[PDB]
This record gives structure tokens, sequence and C-alpha cells, in this order.
């Protein structure tokens, strides 16, 4: 994919929810589908459990490395942390390619 | 054993094993003959100002080895992957080998 990530064949089935209806006081018959009904929304938890394979680094390269590193000149909050509001801040992409290696 | 055969081989290395890591290092070395085999006795009187500086002693006709520095085990590299990664260290042993050796 062009934006990035697996490909596959078959990927993580989609997971549908949605409020069983329940209708509002209906007195007489008709033939016509009931369309009042009584409002209501739901909240739950959701758990993803994610289990990945790695593939470990096997290097030869003398020198060190660059790293993804928490490096800000004067921070005036932390980033990647709540602020004084209490929004989740985050300054930067981080992306995947630090290690190097010999083509 | 004989001359035209060698004693041993050159192991540089780094072996990460979980919990473990093992650090080799081979050098060459090259031994002087010190003193032209004699002890003498060394001294000293007030040098500099300082009679702190004064000592009494002597030099042997012998050489050691030394390797009490972190380089003498580790690259850079390795040592990064070391700072960045773990909360602390301690050594648990030690192998020493001289061998191939001409006067």
């Amino acid at each position: 994919p062009a934006m990035g990530g697996f490909g596959l064949k078959h990927p993580p089935p989609m997971m549908l929810i949605k409020n069983t209806p329940v209708p509002g006081n209906i007195t007489s018959f008709s033939d016509v589908p009931v369309s009042s009904f009584i409002t209501q929304y739901s909240t739950g938890q959701v758990t993803v459990e994610m289990e990945w394979e790695l593939k470990k680094e096997n290097s030869k390269r003398w020198n060190p490395e660059i790293q993804y590193t928490n490096n800000y000149n004067d921070p005036q909050f932390v980033d990647f942390a709540p602020d004084s509001t209490g929004e989740y801040r985050t300054t930067r992409p981080i992306g995947t390619r630090y290690l190097t290696r010999p083509l | 054993d004989g001359v035209g055969n060698a004693s041993g081989d050159w192991h540089c290395d780094s072996t990460w094993m979980g919990d473990r890591v093992v650090t080799k290092s081979t050098r060459t070395w090259v031994l002087p003959s010190y003193n032209n085999h004699q002890y003498r006795e060394i001294k000293s009187g007030s040098v500099d100002g300082s009679n702190a500086n004064a000592y009494f002693g002597y030099s042997t006709p012998w050489g050691y080895f030394d390797f009490n520095r972190f380089h003498s085990h580790w690259s850079p590299r390795d040592w990064q992957r070391l700072i960045n990664n773990y909360w602390g260290f301690r050594p648990r042993s030690l192998r020493v080998k001289i061998f191939n050796i001409q006067v």
C-alpha cells in the first residue's frame, strides 16, 4: 500500500456494532414499519491484544548509530504527555528507520 | 607445539544473550627488554615544590597486561547498545590468553 503498512489478502475482519432498537409507545396496529423509538446510546470497554514478531538487529558497524531520542531545546511542555489543559500533545511524526545496514 | 603452527586465533566479538553479554578482544602487543634485565631502585626528592612528590621504589624488567578501561572491551556501538537499554551491569568472569609469541 501506498500509505505504508502491510498489504493483506485477508485482513483483521471488520467489527460492527449497533444499539438494538427499542420501540416507543405503540397503541394500534399498522402494516407500516414502526418509526418512533426510545433514544439511547451505549458505552463499554474494548481490549485489543496484538502479537508482533521482531527481526533482531545484527550489525557490525563500529561507530555509534543514530537513535530516536527525546531532544528538545528549552521545553515549555513535555511532548507526548497531557498539557495543563489535559489535552495530549505530540509535536513530531516518529518514523521507523534509525538503524543502518550496508546494501 | 611447533614453529610452523599458530598457537591461537583472532577473536573480537560481542555476543548478547539476554541477561548476559560476552565481549572478546584480541590485540597485538610488543614487549621491550626493560632496564636491560635488571632491577633498579628508583627515587625522587621534592619535585615542583612539593614533597608529596618524593618517593622511593623499584623498577623491574617486567611488563604487564592492563585491560582496565572499558574501551578495551567495548566498541562505541556496543557501548551505545548497553547504555540505551539497560539499567545496570556488572562483570562476571574473565578469561585471558597469550599466544603466537615471537622473540
